[PDB]
């Protein structure tokens, strides 16, 4: 690997809706804890109780 | 990177070197001094070996395609 | 479970099966098995057809494995088996004209005649009489003096041993030793035999 | 009833016409031409018969007549006898040396390439041949049993390279190769300095027509199959990190003239390949396709019943399968059928039976 594929994965990123600079899997924490939603919002979690 | 080039060209590739350096090394051998890579292209036996190392290198390890590798080194090598 | 009532035993021997036309009474059996052609029970994966197969060594094999490992058993049945097969024949080649002519080179009947050397003939059982316990000599059936003598030769091989020497030059040796009416089982037996000649007053304990 | 021994042993006189046949070879000729490589199962056969007896298989013939005419005009020419595990792979490799000794060639024997690779615990450095990790070890294992593969023609070698030693020893010129060799194999931490500027010697000498060089060097994919020793920092390495082996590569590059290098590849401890694979360019990798030197692919097959007749036929006058029903006809076609007419899997029933 080497930077024909660093480039075709970041113009591949600015494609499909990914980051294109890199970054670490902590740092990706806030994109998955982004890319969904809270745990308290859920209809089946604050409505548990009627 | 030639890692995401697919087929197998023969243009500047590491066996064609090797067939090369074998035609460079058998003219001296047989002290015939027509030292042309270009005319020992034109022979039949690095053109069989390179559609032999083309068709080895896409299409996966067969017996027959060993046998097609071993009928044209056979008559490339001087070997009867 | 899950097999049932009426379900028959295996059969193997091919040559039955060539030429039965010759008697009456297992004729008239096979016609009256054959007019029923049963639900059979399968045929087992351990054993076969074949005429290079043995019932005794699929035993001691069998008797020799520990757990799910049928490949390290049969592994281990058939190193000891080249390996005595080898030393047997390396005593052929430092031999006489009749120390070759006396020495046997089949690996089968060596071993065969090493379990009969194996084999316990008197036995015991614990019965309780007056509060005590006392060891009284029975006679034995033959099933259990065959699995006694399986079982001695494999528990001897296992644990009375060195850490160092490999099991299968282990068992070779055993099965050396116990085929020169020499081995250290012998001697178990032999004390075994003499125990039972030492309560040999106790036989009228036994009520069958 | 098979034609078997009556053939004796030359292989400068193997035809076609001699099929089958068991041809005995004096036990003293293997501690000159078989003391350095051979399978490590196949020396239980031969102290129990004193016979070291080599049926002829056809392919195991067939090299020998691209050796009768393969000129010394010609440069390193690479052979491979590949082929299904157990049909003597590193068996056929047998049965061409002990020609090019009948012939007087150079025999650059090397027993096995994977003990080059795997399982060697201590580890040294290199200054001498620039600057790599290297195995003094594999050297000693190397450097005492080449000598006895041929002697006559080691000691007519001139070094007519003046090489440096140490920094107390040099090397003295036009010397016997045999000296040079073993000069340091008592001073171990440079023993892997007398391999590479040594071979590369023995590639001068080659061209001329006193000395006929040819590799032989058994199960070549784990010269360029990627390793498993590791470094300190739990790093492993390249095949092309071992200052042992790396000028050892050098050879099948066809630089020399004069002899034609013999290769066999090997299924014992190919690292990372399935068990599955059995052919050179699915177990040398990538690496052993490119670097090729257009080598003749020998396709090792299966016995013909004529390789399969001549084998129990001769375990009879030897007595050796003990069994009572076992020389039956159907007693044969179950072997026939266990063994499928492959040599290794059918030696390991007549080991016992
Ligand atoms: O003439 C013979 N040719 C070959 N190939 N093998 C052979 C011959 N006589 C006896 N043998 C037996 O072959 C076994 C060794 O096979 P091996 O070790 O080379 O298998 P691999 O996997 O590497 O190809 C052995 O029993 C030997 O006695």
């Amino acid at each position: 690997l080497s930077e024909y594929a660093f480039r075709m994965s970041r113009l591949s990123a600015r494609l499909f809706g990914e980051v294109t600079r890199p970054t670490n899997s902590k740092s990706m924490k806030v994109v998955k804890l982004f890319s969904e939603l809270p745990l308290a919002k859920k209809k089946e979690t604050y409505d548990w109780y009627p | 990177t030639e890692a995401d080039m697919e087929e197998y060209i023969w243009e500047n590739s590491s066996s064609e070197r090797n067939i090369l350096e074998t035609l460079l090394q058998m003219k001296a051998a047989e002290k015939n001094m027509e030292i042309n890579k270009e005319e020992l292209l034109g022979t039949k036996e690095i053109e069989e070996y390179k559609k032999s190392v083309v068709s080895l290198k896409n299409e996966e390890e067969n017996e027959n395609s060993i046998s097609q590798y071993k009928e044209s080194v056979k008559r490339l090598l001087n070997v009867t | 479970s899950r097999y049932s009532p009426e379900f028959k035993d295996p059969l193997i021997d091919k040559e039955y099966y060539r030429k039965p036309v010759e008697e009456l009474t297992e004729e008239e059996k096979y016609v009256r098995e054959l007019k029923k052609t049963q639900l059979i029970k399968a045929a087992p994966a351990g054993k076969t057809s074949s005429v290079f197969e043995d019932p005794v060594i699929s035993k001691f094999t069998n008797m020799m494995m520990i757990g799910g490992n049928k490949v390290l058993a049969r592994s281990l049945m058939i190193q000891t088996l080249e390996a005595v097969k080898r030393k047997q024949f390396e005593k052929y080649h430092a031999a006489s004209a009749e120390e070759q002519a006396t020495i046997e080179r089949n690996p089968y009947t060596i071993f065969h005649q090493a379990l009969k050397n194996c084999e316990p003939m008197i036995g015991l059982v614990p019965i309780l009489k007056g509060g005590r316990f006392y060891q009284v000599p029975v006679p034995l059936p033959d099933r259990r003096r065959r699995f006694l003598a399986m079982k001695w030769m494999i528990t001897e091989c296992r644990d009375k041993k060195h850490q160092r020497t490999l099991m299968p030059e282990k068992l070779s040796h055993k099965l050396l030793e116990a085929f020169h009416n020499q081995g250290p089982v012998i001697k178990r037996k032999h004390d075994l035999h003499k125990m039972a000649e030492a309560n040999r007053a106790l036989a009228h304990y036994r009520w069958w | 009833r098979a034609i078997s021994r009556t053939n004796e042993n030359d292989p400068a006189k193997h035809g076609d016409q001699h099929e089958g046949q068991h041809y005995n070879i004096s036990p003293q000729d293997l501690e000159t031409v078989f003391p350095h490589g051979l399978p490590p199962r196949f020396v239980m056969q031969v102290k129990t018969f004193s016979e070291a007896c080599l049926m002829v298989r056809k392919p195991a013939l067939e090299l020998l007549h691209y050796l009768k005419n393969t000129s010394f005009a010609y440069p390193a020419i690479r052979y491979l006898l590949y082929g299904e595990k157990g049909t003597g792979k590193t068996l056929s490799l047998c049965h061409v040396i002990h020609f090019c000794a009948k012939q007087d060639w150079l025999i650059l024997h090397i027993p096995d390439a994977h003990l080059w690779v795997k399982n060697c615990r201590d580890l040294l450095q290199s200054s001498y041949n620039k600057q790599r990790f290297d195995q003094p070890l594999e050297a000693s294992t190397w450097l005492k049993n080449f000598k006895t593969t041929n002697e006559r023609f080691l000691n007519q070698i001139k070094v007519q390279e003046k090489y440096v030693w140490n920094k107390r020893e040099s090397t003295e010129k036009g010397s016997p190769l045999g000296e040079v060799v073993e000069q340091g194999i008592t001073r171990v931490r440079n023993a892997t300095d007398a391999v590479g500027i040594v071979l590369k010697e023995l590639k001068r000498q080659s061209s001329l027509g006193m000395f006929h060089l040819l590799v032989a060097v058994d199960g070549i994919n784990a010269l360029w199959g990627r390793t498993t020793l590791k470094r300190e920092d739990k790093s492993p390495i390249a095949p092309e990190e071992l200052a042992l082996v790396h000028n050892l590569r050098k050879m099948m590059k066809n630089d020399w003239h004069g002899g034609a290098i013999v290769s066999a590849l090997s299924q014992t401890g190919s690292l990372f390949k399935p068990r599955k694979a059995y052919l050179p360019q699915e177990l040398l990798g990538k690496e052993g396709f490119d670097a090729l030197d257009p080598f003749i692919p020998i396709l090792v097959s299966n016995y013909n019943p004529k390789e399969f007749e001549s084998c129990i036929q001769y375990y009879l006058e030897n007595n050796w399968l003990q069994h009572e029903k076992a020389p039956t006809e159907e007693g044969k076609k179950e072997l026939l059928f266990l063994s499928n007419a492959n040599p290794s899997l059918l030696e390991r029933h007549c080991a016992y039976l």
